[PDB]
């Protein structure tokens, strides 16, 4: 059924599963019109489809042309997400297809269930975890590929870089969610923390800097402090 | 007019005949029901005084045979039987009438209620939902499950209503997922009306039969079917305008007839609020909306 902290280890067992986050699929700017009305302008978006065990990220770029002449875009966006995830599953060899798809927002359940009727043995589940996957567009290399797209495109990433050589999936997922929560809460400070020391760089084939085991402990502590600092600012604590 | 004699009434029982009901005392000299209007199906139903468990009853049409009721003390219920000796049936009916041991079907002349609830219900369609081919009449009770209820358990004793499932490959054309899930017109018009039911009259017949089994027996799967068949129409953007007109009349008389004290168990708040206030047809059911708002405003 629903996925939470009691069955949290289930994310890192050997049953293939994907998280699907649709929060960056339909993205707009809001502006006044010459007549003093308000208008939206869409910008490119993306579906964030992630295997939490392996780190493999299937980033489907949603180009603004898909909205052209369409109505009820927020509703359409969920169904387009479900269509694209369905198409991704069909494109994968049988032994790579997921056994479970976990959606970060419950509004994705019926669209995905209806698109996956041909796959009655793939479970479609919500989660009670608050996952910061909306902050994916704060990762500069992801944001750049999305904004430069001139057409629909699928791009594959490993969102854990090379971490699984040294840490478990459980730890890697915790590190990722802490990094994304920090980027979501205070993007500037998070990026400052990640790049402060010029001698630690991001490899061309990576998304995050090349921290040693010790430097990652220092970084993770600074991220927790940021999140706590922002919580105190928010609530006057 | 036609008659259903009763050999005896050995146990105290509330007897229903269509929307009417009366109490018979243990071993009271009751020998049946006369003046039953020809031209409609009918239902004769039972609830035992000493064990309100199992409401049960029989759908029948006096045009299809001569039927009588006799208590079976082994199986512990009133059973319908067909009398194949016409001459015997006439003598049994006449004697019981002459001794005034029958209640009269208490139809008011102004009163179209039963026609309005059974306009589209035919015995031959009942006999395909309730499969017992050796009888011309059909037994239904409170606990019988539907075919769909059993997929989610003795198939011989099941209600074979047409399965309606909005998240099924039957309801959703590949490539039209959003369209068909948000607008059920494909499923209503092509799959159900053109494909399975063949016409709106058969669809309404099953809808009316489901309502009557929910009301008279408290049959839960029948209530599920009734609401699903309403929701399927209401959730379709494209419906024959005459088809919604008849839907409003059908529902009006069902809501009018429902016992006020059973509304909490016979009416699904979600479906009715969606059909009356949110659906494509929210403005197409004026008579039903008015009676629902004046009789059961709590539900909404
Ligand atoms: C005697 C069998 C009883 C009967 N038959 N037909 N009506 N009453």
């Amino acid at each position: 059924g629903a996925m939470n902290s009691s069955n949290y280890a289930e994310l890192f067992n050997n049953d293939i599963k994907l998280f699907v986050d649709d929060t960056n699929v339909y993205r707009v700017t809001v502006h006044k019109t010459f007549e003093g009305n308000v208008a939206t302008k869409a910008i490119n978006g993306c579906i964030f489809t992630l295997n939490p065990k392996t780190g493999h990220l299937f980033l489907k770029i949603i180009h603004t042309s898909v909205w052209a002449g369409q109505k009820r875009l927020s509703q359409l966006a969920k169904w387009k997400t479900a269509e694209e995830v369905s198409a991704l599953v069909r494109s994968l060899p049988k032994e790579e297809q997921p056994k479970q798809i976990i959606v970060t927002r419950k509004a994705m359940l019926d669209p995905l269930e209806v698109h996956m009727l041909d796959f009655p043995n793939i479970a479609i589940r919500p989660t009670e975890l608050r996952l910061p996957f909306s902050a994916a567009m704060s990762i500069d290399k992801l944001s750049d590929v999305v904004m430069k797209a001139t057409e629909p495109q699928m791009v594959l990433f490993n969102i854990y870089d090379d971490w699984l050589d040294r840490i478990s999936s459980y730890t890697a997922f915790s590190r990722l969610t802490l990094l994304l929560r920090a980027l979501k809460t205070n993007e500037e400070s998070a990026k400052m923390i990640l790049l402060s020391d010029p001698t630690i760089t991001i490899k061309s084939y990576h998304l995050w800097p090349s921290f040693t085991d010790e430097q990652w402990i220092t970084i993770e502590s600074q991220m927790r402090d940021l999140i706590l600092t922002e919580y105190g600012r928010k609530y006057n604590v | 007019m036609n008659t259903v004699p009763f050999t005896s009434a050995p146990i105290e029982v509330t007897i229903g005949i269509d929307q009417y009901s009366f109490n018979v005392k243990e071993n009271q000299p009751f020998h049946g029901i006369k003046d039953i209007p020809i031209g409609h199906v009918h239902v004769i139903h039972f609830q035992h005084a000493d064990n309100s468990s199992m409401r049960y009853g029989y759908w029948f049409d006096c045009r299809m045979g001569n039927f009588y009721i006799q208590y079976d003390p082994k199986d512990g219920l009133y059973k319908m039987m067909e009398e194949r000796d016409g001459a015997k049936f006439e003598n049994i009916v006449h004697n019981f009438k002459e001794r005034q041991m029958m209640v009269s079907y208490p139809k008011i002349d102004e009163d179209d209620t039963w026609y309005n609830l059974t306009e589209f219900v035919q015995m031959d369609k009942i006999r395909k939902i309730v499969r017992k081919d050796e009888n011309q009449f059909s037994y239904v009770d409170s606990s019988m499950t539907t075919v769909q209820e059993n997929e989610l358990s003795d198939p011989a004793h099941s209600l074979n209503y047409t399965v309606i499932n909005f998240k099924s490959r039957e309801a959703i054309r590949p490539g039209h997922e959003m369209e068909d899930f948000l607008d059920k017109s494909y499923y209503l018009n092509t799959v159900m009306l053109q494909g399975i039911f063949k016409n709106s009259s058969n669809y309404f017949g099953e809808l009316q039969f489901a309502f009557l089994n929910a009301m008279f027996f408290g049959n839960y799967g029948s209530s599920l079917q009734w609401h699903a068949m309403i929701e399927l129409i209401c959730s379709s953007a494209t419906v024959p305008k005459h088809m919604l007109d008849k839907l409003d009349e059908i529902l009006y008389y069902q809501i009018k007839t429902l016992p006020e004290q059973y509304s909490d168990i016979l009416l699904n708040e979600r479906v009715w609020n969606i059909c009356l206030y949110s659906s494509f047809q929210k403005n197409s059911l004026h008579n039903t909306e008015k009676i629902m708002e004046n009789k059961y405003p709590e539900l909404l």
